């Protein structure tokens, strides 16, 4: 039986705001990786919209809403304090140069070499790229955020779908399991309490070791 | 003082199969009006590079769905699906490039650079049918210049020397695109006088500007 | 946070590192920090710069202390020294076009691999240059230049680190800001935090490690 | 007998006055070509300097040391001018966006080389952003004084180290207006100062007659 999405996006998103620390740069995703905005708590991190902006602020509240003051997404955001506004060049010298501390995406599929697919479906959906490729070949820390499965298995051995970036992702967080991408391969380095290492075996197709 | 002109003259110089930049990140920074009187005037068989192809109702969406549109170099096309459909049954051809290799292709014909090495894209497809060059052991894709012949960008203060600024995150391709075009019209929502702007506030130098518009 | 002492700054300078100094001609040049590594005597380093300044002025100061390896500028006519150490055979100076230099340092700040330039074709500069022919003409391929450190300077600094280069202080500090992996920046006066617009900056805070006053 | 120096410059900078038109954007290089701004009268002409000024405006009386030339000298901005960094500068100079740059040359040949930055072992100063210049700029005046202590300096092959290949436009001096075009150079003027039997003996190239304004 499938879990109620809401819970997990949560505990995804909770387990995401984990892996900064005060000063990040860090940039989000539409959709899943937008609530991890929610649990950064009193974490210094800096929000970064590949659209020009460093410093992205919480959403307008109802009347002060600018549509010339958008995020990624054409969604309203006010400016943090010491927040810069930028040209897309400037922006993505900041993606593709290393400046970005954390990338948090979500994929279609990920396999074993760290090779991700998340942009296009062959023939079903082809939103585009946007900026995703130069946000995980350029990120230091590359964070999937995914559900585990759909529906069908996401976590393979060698990706099927066109590819976004080859070897760029670190992390792997879904409900059941934190995977981390070494060069052995994928390493199991945590469970959460909605599953267990029976469970991740037989929907998770990629071979695995298992840590302390 | 000279630049500030009719709409009517503006879009006297967007022709039948130009090239155009055209600004803004799904329609935060197009210049509307621009894209409005190019409805009118029914100019047919343009290649549009832009960040995005808008919406179906909003920014350069608008001309992909009046027909007039037979190539899109683009970094996004999903919150249109008229784009999607004219890409899928070949009416429209749709050129998909990473958003900050957008930046720099656009930059490189604006700066004099004849290409730009990015890792962004091997591996993938974007790939296919370009130069790997190999800078001390690791590979690059070769990104080339796309320089237009019109650029339409969207400035919040232009001053009357063509001095503009564009506020908040309305500097998306804008600043870029002006320095990549032959001709460049801004399209203003204010227009102060000649100085009034601070050499250090400035977004985009009047010596890329050949025509100011007011937006109606 | 982020601002310390001058001490605690040049620190971090050590010898034989690639150092970026911003400064066209010592104007947007750390001055003080320069000092302080006169003080320090750091040797070995090379430096990356528009000019070697003067003698007496700018990334000069250290040219004449010895303190410098080798000097990667595009321009040296105005210290009579970097001539000297150039044809004696002390320092190795390596002459690079200014908006190739440029290109160059932004190209390591942006996770670009390399720029394809036509500036310097039939020229010495071709030496030891892949040439890249596209679309039937032929460039250069400059590669990036990251640098261990860079020396830059602003007219206002918020204490998160923003900077603002006024005028011609612009030069290569915003580019070198972002192509090194430790930037220090000296500033004229220490703003309050958001105490400068997100319009009117030159450099992010995201590029600052250390801010220290003049 | 060689001519008055002060007056050999004068005429070449009065004459590449007359090259500007309303709203070019022109970049003069430090020495002969500064003087051409005398002359240029109100001709709506938008200077850039190479460290990061366009509308370069004239010095300022008795003099902000954070807004200086490409050569270090006081200036001032002009109505409607900007400031940027280098990368900017050199995308207007590299970019085609400069309409004539203004240049002096030690020897410049019929295909349009240019020597003038380096002479071996003697003065070796630097590119700076000559390179960049010649080669984007949209029209190309190198204005010299026709001989180097009577040393011929037009040739039919440049011998000194080039700056750029085939990129001089026009050639002012004080005896003769040339334009490079693909087959070789023409002789477009004669100045009162010189006379046809002059040029050709004062000039080691081959050329051919304009149209030609004697």
């Amino acid at each position: 039986m499938e879990m109620d999405k809401n819970l997990v996006r949560e505990v995804i998103a909770k387990r995401v705001a984990q892996e900064f620390h005060d000063g990040y740069v860090v940039n989000l995703g539409i959709g899943l990786p937008t609530l991890v905005a929610n649990y950064v708590g009193d974490m210094d991190v800096i929000f970064q919209s590949e659209n020009g902006c460093i410093g992205v602020g919480p959403a307008p509240e109802k009347g002060k809403e600018d549509p010339y003051l958008v995020n990624a997404g054409a969604g309203f955001i006010t400016a943090a304090k010491g927040a810069m506004f930028f040209d897309s060049a400037y922006s993505f010298g900041i993606i593709r140069g290393g400046h970005v501390d954390a990338t948090v995406l979500g994929a279609l599929e990920v396999d074993e070499k760290g090779n991700l697919a998340n942009w296009m479906i062959p023939g079903k959906k082809v939103p585009g790229m946007g900026g995703a490729m130069d946000l995980v070949v350029g990120a230091k820390k590359v964070i999937v955020a995914m559900e585990h499965t759909s529906n069908a298995i996401k976590i393979l051995k060698e990706c099927k779908l066109p590819l976004t970036a080859v070897g760029v992702v670190d992390l792997i967080i879904t409900e059941k399991a934190v995977f981390e991408v070494t060069d052995k391969g994928l390493v199991l380095k945590e469970i959460t309490p909605y599953s267990s290492l029976e469970d991740i075996k037989a929907t998770t197709a990629a071979d695995f070791i298992i840590a302390d | 003082k000279q630049k500030i002109v009719s709409m009517e003259e503006a879009i006297s110089h967007v022709k039948d199969g130009m090239t155009v930049h055209i600004g803004g990140f799904i329609a935060c920074g197009t210049p509307e009006s621009i894209i409005t009187a190019l409805i009118e005037k029914g100019v047919k068989d343009l290649t549009i590079v832009a960040n995005d192809t808008g919406l179906i109702d909003k920014g350069i969406g608008r001309l992909v769905v009046n027909n007039q549109v037979k190539k899109v170099i683009a970094s996004h096309i999903g919150t249109n699906p008229e784009t999607g459909r004219r890409m899928q049954s070949g009416e429209m051809e749709v050129e998909l490039v990473p958003q900050g290799t957008l930046a720099e292709r656009v930059r490189a014909a604006g700066y004099g650079l004849g290409g730009i090495l990015t890792p962004t894209g091997l591996g993938t497809i974007v790939q296919e049918g370009k130069q790997i060059i190999n800078v001390d052991g690791k590979d690059y894709l070769l990104e080339k210049p796309i320089k237009a012949d019109v650029a339409l960008i969207f400035g919040t203060k232009v001053d009357e020397l063509g001095n503009v600024i564009c506020e908040k995150t309305t500097k998306n391709f804008n600043p870029l695109m002006a320095t990549a075009a032959d001709v460049v019209i801004v399209e203003a929502l204010e227009i102060v006088p000649a100085g009034s702007l601070s050499p250090e506030h400035l977004d985009i130098s009047r010596i890329f500007i050949d025509y100011i518009v007011k937006s109606k």
